[PDB]
């Protein structure tokens, strides 16, 4: 992180807020894990 | 892009794309080049295209 490299995967939920925000060190829980319930991994080509 | 059909970016599910989506991802490019002398040009190279 000193060398401007962050690790770990990136979430993109829409979180409209007015409160504190700190995307680097989120205090809250992750929106979901990679193999959670009702989650789905998008294919290989990203084909709509 | 025309000699390697397995390398295409597939945007939407076209009638082409529902066949190219079944393309195996290691049937592309060179396979096992058989060069003898290190530094000189190779002998023959087996490739899939």
């Amino acid at each position: 992180n000193l060398f401007n490299v962050a690790r770990g995967n990136l979430y993109l939920v829409q979180t409209a807020t007015n409160g504190n925000w700190s995307p680097m060190a989120p205090v809250a829980a992750p929106p979901f894990v990679r193999g959670g319930p009702n989650v789905r991994v998008v294919g290989r080509f990203g084909t709509i | 892009a025309l000699a390697y059909p397995g390398r295409a970016v597939l945007p939407t599910q076209t009638k082409n794309a529902q066949f190219l989506s079944t393309a195996i991802a290691d049937r592309i490019g060179r396979l096992d080049r058989a060069n003898l002398i290190g530094g000189e040009v190779s002998a023959m190279v087996e490739c899939m295209e």
